[PDB]
């Protein structure tokens, strides 16, 4: 005869009918996933709409029951993912304008074609095409033909679709009692109800900009190590006192540094660490690196996988009979499938993927006891953290030569574990501003702190600031470059790629002192260890039912987000680019630009 | 002399569900348990009260087998002392029990591609159940005082909500069925021991 006994009998009908939609609304976006073809396309859409439509029908039920009046944290925590109403409340009009263009702007980004009308030879695709010719090309004007060329028609018809979309998602926002729909990004972040772990929204912007005045003296000294190792590539291109250009970072936007570890190492003369001229030698298939990367989770104390995990995924390429989108997706269907889709060959880039996407399963296998709006990580960046310290333990020396992949009289000298570092310094710290910067950029356009007339003159600005990148040629205000990335056109979160690298070593420096590590904390591993798998473990269970700031006071310690275990795992190479760098020009000026004449 | 009709209640081509499961009445005749250890097929068989060596020096007066089929973690609610969404509202043991419990998975008989949706459970029920009792009803299950005439709307739920049994399920949620044999003994002869 109170709220709070009808709110725990309204979600236990809830909890046992949407796990029966979202596993055919599930298995239905599998088989299209597994068979593109023109039958396959509608049964993710004609019961992905089942789902769809069910979670509107709840969502008008459960504003019945006001937050005012229980008490059960538990039950508060599945009715405010619950009663948000999302995009229902909007008109008609508005609601068939955005989703008229969220299925336009993800479509030019996908079948925006780059071509030369003059030359016949310069035609291309995007993948393996346009991502070939920006990553290993050792060319000036063939990488910026594929740059300026590439938002000439993509950063141009997703201009006026991006503008709309900005007063369109603010009017979804400001119905749902938040500020901006920038505040609606930082709500996955927000926890209330409990005494002394409240974390505000606006508190995310606070611990994201000062987490960024410690991470600075790192990627300043990385900057210049790359730029003075650019100048050897293209002496007449690049000055030492400035910045960066933009088509010289590794690939179409910059986000990630990978494809520049190839010109710039550290020492050529060493032999670098690889295990695929070890895996094809030894006959490795498809199974073994998934059998080699269970009995990593095993040791640790995590349990084995499920006989419907070995029967029902996609591992290998399923020949030319059918065609799979076969991108890296850990797949939880729900009801206790736990599936796998991707395409493996023999080589260490998908020994160490392996690692990452069965890290995902077993952070899904962990929660599966929750309710199901409790099934997900404690935020979005916490996810792909507990996925990524496996990726960040496979690849030490210390586990390829335990299971004779690497060679057993390996030396491991001062000058390997450096390569190793800019290897992750390129992948992992040199993508840290340009994680931030864009969603600065998106948090300052949501805020309405800028005006039309500098919609593109304050993103160059930001990028002459943060990450130390000018452009080439300067672009006006009918170019839209930040459009151009993925996550910017299907209107993703960008933050939670930053908020995982905080997390994926405030979690590795959890997971190396548990273990009883003592040395430096790239060379450590967690393997062979189960006191520090099981401390994992109280945190993978928790799933959403506890605050993020209380899970990770289960691993760590420590409500805050912190920077020091990543100053600490980058420490040998920063006392290594400290070094390095007496003679160069530590810091950049936004005065320069390759135009200025 | 006869043998008991254990085939009729292990074998049988369709079970039952739980909310509304099946009832033998079990006697005059030979029980044969000792080949029901050496099976190897049953996941689950659990004793309670009596041995497995004990099982065939004693005779017992009724001897009722009670069928349905549950998910795989839910076997467990099926023990004298549980509680759940089975062991309240729609199979409790007496907390004095002294029977076996047999369980075995099915998902090859009880599960089709898209989804096997005959097998029910009791999801929401006004009270809770006394031991071995069986209650089928199709009442619209008043969560608060509006009241609903039959109209399932809002807080008044259909109490029957059914399993979603298909073949590429996890483990615990794979179709088990159980069969309760629940020895007793009372004031009548006696004539069932092996």
């Amino acid at each position: 005869s109170t709220i709070e006994e009808q709110a725990k009998t309204f979600l236990d009908k809830f909890n046992h009918e949407a796990e029966d939609l979202f596993y055919q609304s599930s298995l239905a976006s599998w088989n299209y996933n597994t068979n593109i073809t023109e039958e396959n396309v509608q049964n993710m859409n004609n019961a992905g709409d089942k789902w769809s439509a069910f979670l509107k029908e709840q969502s008008t039920l459960a504003q019945m029951y006001p937050l005012q009046e229980i008490q059960n944290l538990t039950v508060k925590l599945q009715l405010q993912a619950l009663q948000q109403n999302g995009s229902s409340v909007l008109s008609e009009d508005k609601s068939k304008r955005l989703n008229t263009i969220l299925n336009t702007m993800s479509t030019i980004y996908s079948t925006g074609k780059v071509c030369n009308p003059d030359n016949p030879q310069e035609c291309l695709l995007l993948e393996p095409g346009l991502n070939e010719i920006m990553a290993n090309s050792l060319d000036y004007n063939e990488r910026l033909w594929a740059w300026e060329s590439w938002r000439s028609e993509v950063g141009k018809q997703l201009r006026p679709l991006y503008e709309e979309y900005v007063v369109l998602k603010n009017e979804m926002a400001r119905a749902n009692h938040y500020e901006d729909y920038g505040d609606y990004w930082r709500g996955d972040y927000e926890v209330n109800g409990v005494d002394g772990y409240d974390y505000s929204r606006g508190q995310l912007i606070e611990d994201v900009e000062h987490t960024f005045e410690e991470i600075k003296p790192l990627y300043e000294h990385l900057h210049a190590y790359v730029r003075a190792k650019l100048m050897n590539a293209y002496p007449s291109y690049i000055s030492p006192i400035g910045c960066l250009p933009a088509h010289l970072l590794g690939d179409m936007w910059g986000r990630f540094w990978t494809n520049l570890y190839s010109l710039t190492v550290p020492f050529g003369q060493k032999p670098n660490i690889d295990v695929t001229d070890a895996m094809v030698d030894q006959a490795w298939d498809a199974q073994r690196i998934f059998k080699e990367a269970e009995k990593f989770f095993v040791s640790v104390g995590l349990p084995n996988m499920t006989q419907g995990f070995w029967e029902n995924s996609m591992l290998t390429d399923p020949g030319n009979v059918q065609k799979a989108v076969c991108h890296p997706t850990a797949w939880d269907l729900g009801k206790g499938d736990f599936r796998i889709l991707m395409c493996t060959k023999v080589t260490m880039d998908d020994f160490l993927t392996a690692h990452h996407e069965m890290g995902h399963i077993q952070y899904d296998m962990a929660y599966a006891a929750q309710p199901f709006l409790l099934r997900n990580g404690a935020n979005e960046g916490f996810h792909e953290a507990v996925g990524e310290i496996m990726s960040l333990s496979a690849a030490t020396p210390k586990h390829l030569k335990s299971i004779g992949l690497l060679s057993p009289d390996f030396q491991e000298d001062n000058e390997t574990e450096i390569n190793f570092l800019l290897k992750q310094a390129l992948t992992i710290v040199g993508t840290l501003p340009f994680t931030y910067m864009l969603e600065k950029w998106r948090w300052m356009v949501f805020k309405g702190e800028i005006p039309k007339d500098q919609w593109m003159k304050k993103w160059w600005e930001m990028k002459r600031e943060i990450v130390g990148v000018v452009e080439p040629v300067p672009h006006d205000e009918t170019y839209c470059d930040p459009a151009s990335l993925f996550h910017v056109s299907n209107d993703y979160s960008f933050i939670r790629y930053y908020t995982r690298t905080l997390y994926q070593f405030q979690f590795q420096e959890a997971l190396c002192q548990a273990a009883k590590h003592e040395g430096p904390l790239h060379k450590c591993d967690i393997s062979n260890s189960t006191e520090a798998g099981q401390k994992l473990f109280n945190m993978l269970r928790l799933g959403k039912s506890e605050p993020w700031t209380l899970a990770l006071e289960n691993v760590v310690g420590a409500k805050n987000m912190n920077v020091r275990p990543l100053l600490n795992y980058f420490e040998p190479l920063f006392t290594w680019l400290k070094d390095q760098n007496k003679n160069s020009f530590v810091g950049w000026s936004t005065d320069w630009s390759p135009y200025a004449d | 002399t006869n043998l008991c009709p254990f085939g009729e209640v292990f074998n049988a081509t369709r079970f039952a569900s739980v909310y509304a499961w099946n009832r033998k009445r079990i006697s005059n005749c030979v029980a044969d348990y000792s080949v029901l250890y050496n099976s190897a097929s049953f996941s689950t068989f659990k004793c309670y009260g009596v041995s497995p060596t004990k099982l065939n020096d004693l005779c017992f007066t009724n001897v009722y087998a009670d069928s349905f089929v549950i998910r795989g973690d839910e076997v467990r609610q099926i023990a004298p002392g549980q509680t759940g969404k089975i062991a309240d509202y729609n199979y409790k043991l007496p907390d004095d029990f002294t029977g076996c419990v047999i369980a075995w998975n099915s998902n090859n008989l009880d599960s089709k591609v898209g989804g096997n949706y005959n097998y029910r459970y009791r999801l929401f029920r006004k009270s809770n159940l006394k031991p071995f009792e069986r209650d089928i009803s199709t009442e619209i299950y008043q969560a608060g005082s509006k009241p609903c005439n039959g109209v399932e709307g809002f807080n008044c739920y259909f109490p029957l909500q059914s399993y979603g049994f298909q073949p590429t399920n996890g483990v615990g949620y794979q179709p088990y069925r159980v069969v309760v044999l629940s020895f007793e003994l009372l004031h009548a002869p006696a004539t069932v021991c092996g």
